[PDB]
C-alpha cells in the first residue's frame, strides 16, 4: 500500500497473510473455513496466517493454518489477467474472535464513487521498495467503468474495476495481491494488478467479486 | 512456484538482476547496436565471460511479491552509458517482427513491436530457466542468432531454441 496509514491493530480482522517461506499474498477470511484470494496467488504450499498485525513478530493473537483445498477459478486466464479470483479451504477451522472475523460478500455491485478501504502488507513505495511490518490502510472510491476502461484501453474487462486515483499517489502494490477491497461492510474487490504502483492515470485493477458470489457459494457448498 | 536467484531466493517482482549464462562460456545481457543502429538497440548476450550486462527490472503487472514461473513480464534495463546522442533511450524490451533473422528482442522505440508478454519457466539441481515471449499459449522460446558479419549473439524468438539464464540480484 502507498500512501495508506498504519492499521489500528487487529481492526481489519478478515485480513489474511499467505505465506510460502515469507508474506507474499494476501486475502479474505469469508467463513471458517474459507478465504478469498487472487488466482495468480496460486502455490502449491500455503499458510495462511490470521489475526495478524505485524507480520515480523509474534504477537500471541495469530492463527497459522495450513491450506487444504486450492481452487483457482475455472476460466482464470494467467495472460489477460481475467477471472483473477481463487478459493482456500483451511484444514482447520479458524477460531473466531475480535482479532479474526468474516467478511461479507456483496448483495450487490458497488456503485462508481463508493469509497472503500484497501489493505495489506504490500510494498510502500511508488518507486524502489519497502515492506512494512504493520498492516497498511488506504481508502479509495471505486472508480467509473468508462474511467477504468480508458486507463488500460483493450485491457479492462467485465470481471475488473478500477479502485484509486487518478492523480496517483495512494494506490495498492507489490504484496498486496489477492487482499480484500471492502465497501460498506461487504467484499467488492481482491487487489489484482497496475501498472507500477501510484502512478498517475494508472489506478489499481482490482477482481470484480460481486460476479463471483454464485461460483463462490457453489464451490464452498460442493467442497 | 517462484522464479529463484542464484542464492536460491525468489526474484523480486520490480527488482534488479543479472541475467547470466547457465553455462561459464559467455556473460550476461546486454545492448549493442546491430546492423546500421547508432545507437544500442539489439539485446545481445555478452561474449565476454566476465562481462555481467547490464542490470535488468523484471516484474509482473501482477501485484504479487515475487515473481512466479508463468506469469506475464516485463523487462527494462537499468540505466546504462550510452554516447549523448543516444540518452533518453527506452529501455524496456520488445519483440519486433519479420526482421531478416526472425522476430527480435530490441529495446528503444519500435514501431513495429508485437503486443505480449515474457514469461519465465524452469529447465534445470540448480536454479536454470528460460524465456519465453507469448504474442497477445502460443509462446516462442528465445534464443540466440549469431550475427554473420559480427558474431553478435542476438537474442531472437527461436524454435529450435532456448537460451538458458540464471539470475543474479545487484540489490
Ligand atoms: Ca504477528
Amino acid at each position: 500500500i502507498v500512501g495508506g496509514y498504519t492499521c489500528a491493530a487487529n481492526s481489519i480482522p478478515y485480513q489474511v497473510s499467505l505465506n510460502s517461506g515469507s508474506h507474499f499474498c494476501g486475502g479474505s477470511l469469508i467463513n471458517s473455513q474459507w478465504v478469498v484470494s487472487a488466482a495468480h496467488c496460486y502455490k502449491s504450499r500455503i499458510q495462511v496466517r490470521l489475526g495478524e498485525h505485524n507480520i515480523d513478530v509474534l504477537e500471541g493473537n495469530e492463527q497459522f493454518i495450513n491450506a487444504a483445498k486450492i481452487i483457482t477459478h475455472p476460466n482464470f486466464n494467467g495472460n489477460t489477467l481475467d477471472n483473477d479470483i481463487m478459493l482456500i479451504k483451511l484444514s482447520s477451522p479458524a477460531t473466531l474472535n475480535s482479532r479474526v472475523a468474516t467478511v461479507s460478500l456483496p448483495r450487490s455491485c458497488a456503485a462508481a464513487g463508493t469509497e472503500c478501504l484497501i489493505s495489506g502488507w504490500g510494498n510502500t513505495k511508488s518507486s524502489g521498495s519497502s515492506y512494512p511490518s504493520l498492516l497498511q490502510c488506504l481508502k479509495a472510491p471505486v472508480l467509473s467503468d468508462s474511467s477504468c476502461k480508458s486507463s488500460y484501453p483493450g485491457q479492462i474487462t467485465g470481471n475488473m474495476i478500477c479502485v484509486g486515483f487518478l492523480e496517483g499517489g495512494k494506490d495498492s502494490c507489490q504484496g498486496d495481491s489477492g487482499g480484500p477491497v471492502v465497501c460498506n461492510g461487504q467484499l467488492q474487490g481482491i487487489v489484482s494488478w497496475g501498472y507500477g504502483c501510484a502512478q498517475k492515470n494508472k489506478p489499481g485493477v482490482y477482481t470484480k467479486v460481486c460476479n463471483y458470489v454464485n461460483w463462490i457459494q457453489q464451490t464452498i457448498a460442493a467442497n | 512456484d517462484f522464479v529463484l536467484d542464484n542464492e536460491g531466493n525468489p526474484l523480486e517482482n520490480g527488482g534488479t538482476y543479472y541475467i547470466l549464462s547457465d553455462i561459464t562460456a559467455f556473460g550476461g545481457i546486454r545492448a549493442a547496436p546491430t546492423g546500421n543502429e547508432r545507437c544500442p538497440l539489439t539485446v545481445v548476450q555478452s561474449r565476454n565471460e566476465l562481462d555481467k550486462g547490464i542490470g535488468t527490472i523484471i516484474s509482473s503487472p501482477y501485484r504479487i511479491r515475487f515473481i512466479a514461473e508463468g506469469h506475464p513480464l516485463s523487462l527494462k534495463f537499468d540505466s546504462f552509458a550510452v554516447i549523448m546522442l543516444c540518452v533518453g533511450i527506452p529501455t524496456e524490451w520488445s519483440v519486433v517482427e519479420d526482421l531478416p533473422e526472425g522476430p527480435a528482442v530490441k529495446i528503444g522505440e519500435n514501431k513495429d513491436a508485437m503486443d505480449g508478454w515474457f514469461r519465465l519457466e524452469r529447465v534445470s539441481e540448480f536454479n536454470n530457466y528460460k524465456l519465453v515471449f507469448c504474442p497477445q499459449d502460443k509462446c516462442g522460446d528465445i534464443g540466440i542468432s549469431i550475427d554473420h558479419d559480427d558474431g553478435t549473439r542476438r537474442l531472437v524468438v527461436s524454435k529450435n531454441k532456448p537460451l538458458v539464464v540464471q539470475f543474479q540480484k545487484l540489490d
